């Protein structure tokens, strides 16, 4: 049996989890109340796959999720919403105030207490699983909860389980727009968490998804629902191999092996090709070559970083739907022929290929059109260093005068931790610089 | 759960609190008798933030009413919502301070402070998880200023962890109603900057200007001013009571708005303001809300923000809207007005959004500014203070109640340290 445990910390994590579980329930034909009419309709087969949903004796399927957030409001919206009957009542809510965009509150003082109960529920779930594959945690840099409690949870999970894979999906601060003034402090303080304990961390920028929604989907006024739906599609594309049969199945272990050349460079970018509206779905073939070329466009990247300013270290293409290996090989050859896409000399192969027969599903009331084919490209490249350097600059401009520091140090945190985190992030940058220089 | 204990001191504080409770009861659908007659289910989702549930399905506000003159208390009781309050919370005495801060803080208030603190302790201990206190009063007055400062100091000693807020009405350049306003204002500002976490500065001149120019009211009264202050009060705490795409607590606002401990004085504002008979011409949208937000004439503190720099601002929007639009609008406001924001705090604009607008508006929003220009107010008060302390204009009335020139001198020195602190980040050019 193959399965993963999904964790959602913070408001962004909980909302992304709502989108993800909506998509999963629609994919597997599970009703919001947990009953699957397909069981009585068919009388056989396997529809409620054990990757995400656990079956009970009464025919009710319950997801393998642990929603956590110090704010009662965000999870209370779920507990009284449409999916109130889906999740287990144990929803891990701290009946107190929030981290207040403070890493120290979410890591030292208030982030504790609930941590033991959260680890207890995670332990219960892990005992429930057989052949557990890994953890998929959803958080967001810049938030107090998503920084501090994520640090605590990742640390304790590393101590307890250790060997299991740990995938992170996070919203990195944007170059320009943000909804808090202390985002650089939390983001730079989360570097130890995202570098020591996480085995593979994916980062998405809100401005990139806004531009994608505006240009491709022709949505002039997007909101967080569309961003969460796109992230849900990305995670579904990642995890579709563990569920549905395919010609080339990509397990999480082999997925991680071919995307992390070295231990401390596990920060790949993500992109989704067939992002197109219903009106523009016509007039375009959407063949394999078109989507494969569309993956590498700088315009379609999910993070504000130009790939042409660095080098492509490794790449993994996961196809879904009516895709044949011949077209994938032809597209990869065409991409290798192109010269604007530069690959490091020490990786002659470069590309990993996976194919799945199940095509993508369309959420009701959504924006993505129905497409026979789809692909997700997950690429480890050195351009991400630039995306880290901009934020680094902001931190210095806020740390020269010790602005907003008294709030952090009044919750048990030491002043020098800022400088230590800065030197750490400085290191990761130098390493992404060193790994580029070609050999001689 | 996060619930707030409300305290009202002085005549102005009592009036503003009465209007504020009227606004809150209308928002939550609470009848004047205390029963619930709302329509939406979200009204009772977080009613315990501001109310306590009684036996007969009634709701009593968690208010504490304080004064040294029974007249204001009788005025509140003989009113539309007089019966809503708990009678035991009407703490009052006789022989008010009479516009004398020394009487309010040392002589008369020192006796009623024990009863007020007893009621505060009883109310706070019944909470599940207290969040903080909010106090409404006027600094230029008598019993209000003195007993408010005394209560703030005592509660801060009692409950150091919880957040403290204050909605302070301060003197004005032109609109003067008492002769000893500078003395009370100086001592109140000393106590406030010592022992508070947030302090929203309100001015009668700015509210009158908003009424005359924006709302086109021919005959504004204190009711309209209390209405505006109540709208701001509800906007500040909207996020605790209703769900939103991006929540924001009072603690989060305090963390994001206070760069250094002594800079916790704020300029409030509210949008939209339409004047009636012009709503049909105006198109309501997020750009219009933002444009009215950052206009100089919409501020309630009687400060021109263009005479300084914005240390940090926070916008809380209410109503269904797109996050891309609001983020873009804040970015354009920052970029176009590049010279009015400090260059060492990139993106000094906090954003919060809630999905439950006011009852009669499709969209609304509130603004909290922290800018250097506020220094002007303090400077003005200091000038007037000097103009009376050089000759000891009215000093003896204070010194008869157990005061000394040293206390006034240190209060003035602390205000000068405050204005110097604010002035430090006004001039441009500095650093890498
Ligand atoms: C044509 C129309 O839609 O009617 C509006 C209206 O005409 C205008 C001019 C209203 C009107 O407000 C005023 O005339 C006014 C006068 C002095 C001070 C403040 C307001 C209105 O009275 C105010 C009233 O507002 C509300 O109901 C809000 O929910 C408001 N409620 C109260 O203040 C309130 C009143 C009585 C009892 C309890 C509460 C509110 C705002 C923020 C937070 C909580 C509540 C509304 C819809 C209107 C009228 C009736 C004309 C305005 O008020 C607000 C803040 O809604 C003034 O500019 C705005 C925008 C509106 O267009
Ligand atoms: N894409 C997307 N981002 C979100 C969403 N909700 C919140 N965010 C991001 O989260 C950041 C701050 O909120 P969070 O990180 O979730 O903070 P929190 O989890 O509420 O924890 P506290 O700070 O203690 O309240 C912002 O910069 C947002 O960009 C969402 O629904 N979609
Ligand atoms: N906005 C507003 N201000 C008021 C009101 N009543 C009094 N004030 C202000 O309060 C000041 C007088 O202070 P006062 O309340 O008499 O002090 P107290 O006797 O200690 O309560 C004056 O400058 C008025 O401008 C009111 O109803 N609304
Ligand atoms: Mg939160």
């Amino acid at each position: 049996m193959r399965e993963c445990i999904s964790i959602h910390v913070g408001q962004a994590g909980v909302q992304i989890g709502n989108a993800c579980w909506e998509l999963y329930c629609l994919e597997h034909g599970i009703q919001p109340d947990g009953q699957m009419p397909s069981d009585k309709t068919i009388g056989g087969g396997d529809d409620s796959f054990n990757t995400f949903f656990s079956e009970t004796g009464a025919g009710k399927h319950v997801p393998r999720a642990v929603f956590v957030d110090l704010e009662p409001t965000v999870i209370d919206e779920v507990r009284t919403g449409t999916y109130r009957q889906l999740f287990h009542p144990e929803q891990l809510i701290t009946g107190k105030e929030d981290a207040a965009n403070n890493y120290a509150r979410g890591h030292y003082t208030i982030g504790k207490e609930i941590i033991d109960l959260v680890l207890d529920r995670i332990r219960k779930l892990a005992d429930q699983c057989t052949g557990l594959q890994g953890f998929l945690v959803f958080h967001s840099f810049g938030g107090g909860t998503g920084s501090g409690f994520t640090s605590l949870l990742m640390e304790r999970l590393s101590v307890d389980y250790g060997k299991k894979s740990k995938l992170e999906f996070s919203i990195y601060p944007a170059p320009q727009v943000s909804t808090a003034v202390v985002e650089p402090y939390n983001s730079i303080l989360t570097t130890h968490t995202t570098l020591e304990h996480s085995d593979c961390a994916f980062m998405v920028d809100n401005e990139a998804i806004y531009d994608i929604c505006r240009r491709n989907l022709d949505i002039e006024r997007p909101t967080y629902t569309n961003l969460n739906r796109l992230i849900s599609q990305i995670v579904s594309s990642i995890t579709a191999s563990l569920r549905f049969d395919g010609a080339l199945n990509v397990d999480l272990t082999e997925f991680q092996t071919n995307l992390v050349p070295y231990p401390r460079i596990h920060f790949p970018l993500a992109t989704y090709a067939p992002v197109i509206s219903a009106e523009k779905a016509y007039h375009e073939q959407l063949s394999v070559a078109e989507i494969t070329n569309a993956c590498f466009e700088p315009a379609n990247q999910m993070v504000k970083c130009d790939p042409r300013h660095g080098k492509y270290m490794a790449c993994c293409l996961l196809y879904r739907g009516d895709v044949v290996p011949k077209d994938v090989n032809a597209a990869i050859a065409t991409i290798k022929t192109k010269r604007s896409i530069q690959f490091v000399d020490w990786c002659p192969t470069g590309f990993k290929v996976g194919i799945n027969y199940q095509p993508p599903t369309v959420v009701p009331g959504g924006d993505l059109a129905k497409v026979q084919r789809a692909v997700c490209m997950l690429s480890n490249t050195t351009a991400i260093a630039e995306a880290w350097a901009r934020l680094d600059h902001k931190f210095d401009l806020m740390y020269a005068k010790r602005a907003f520091v008294h709030w952090y140090v009044g919750e048990g945190m030491e002043e020098g931790e800022f400088s230590e985190a800065r030197e750490d992030m400085a290191a990761l940058e130098k390493d992404y610089e060193e790994v580029g220089v070609d050999s001689v | 759960m996060r619930e707030i204990v409300h305290i009202q001191a002085g005549q102005c504080g009592n009036q503003i609190g009465a209007k504020f409770w009227e606004v809150i009861s209308d928002e939550h659908g609470i009848d004047p008798t205390g029963s619930y007659h709302g329509d939406s289910d979200l009204q009772l989702e977080r009613i315990n933030v501001y109310y306590n549930e009684a036996t007969g399905n009634k709701y009593v506000p968690r208010a504490i009413l304080v004064d040294l003159e029974p007249g204001t208390m009788d005025s509140v009781r003989s009113g539309p919502f007089g019966q809503i309050f708990r009678p035991d919370n009407f703490v009052f005495g006789q022989s008010g301070a009479g516009n004398n801060w020394a009487k309010g803080h040392y002589t008369e208030g020192a006796e009623l402070v024990d009863s007020v603190l007893d009621v505060v302790r009883k109310e706070s201990e019944s909470c599940d998880c207290l969040q903080g206190f909010q106090l409404t009063h006027s600094l230029g007055g008598g019993t209000g200023s003195g007993m408010g400062t005394l209560l703030i100091s005592k509660i801060r000693e009692e409950y150091p962890d919880r957040i403290m807020n204050t909605f302070s009405v301060m003197p004005s350049p032109k609109v003067s109603d008492t002769v000893v306003e500078p003395y009370n204002a100086t001592l109140s500002v000393h106590q406030l900057v010592e022992n508070t976490d947030e302090t929203y500065c309100i001015d009668n001149e700015a509210l009158y200007d908003i009424c005359f120019r924006t709302l086109k009211l021919t005959t504004p009264t204190y009711g309209d001013l209390n209405h505006l202050v109540s709208a701001t009060m509800s906007g500040v705490t909207t996020c605790l009571r209703f769900p939103g795409q991006l929540n924001a607590d009072l603690r989060k606002l305090a963390v994001n708005m206070v760069p250094f401990p002594r800079l916790h004085f704020f300029m409030p504002g509210f949008a939209p303001l339409t004047s009636r008979g012009s709503q049909q011409y105006r198109a309501l949208t997020v750009p219009e809300l933002t444009q009215q937000m950052f206009d100089s004439k919409n501020m309630m503190a009687a400060c021109d923000p263009r005479h300084g720099r914005y240390l940090t601002v926070a916008a809380i929007f209410r109503g269904r809207m797109s996050m891309k639009e609001v983020d873009e609008q804040m970015l354009n406001v920052q970029n176009k007005n590049s010279s009015y924001f400090v260059e060492w705090i990139p993106n000094n604009v906090k954003t919060a959004v809630c999905d439950i607008p006011p009852r009669g508006l499709k969209m609304s929003a509130t603004f909290i500014g922290n800018s250097t220009a506020i220094q002007e107010l303090f400077k003005r008060i200091s000038e007037q203070f000097t103009a009376m302390f050089r000759r000891k204009a009215f000093l003896h009335w204070y010194t008869g109640e157990g005061m000394d020139e040293m206390e006034f001198t240190e209060a003035e020195s602390n205000m000068n340290d405050l204005v110097s602190e604010y002035q430090q980040y006004q001039d441009a050019t500095a650093d890498e």
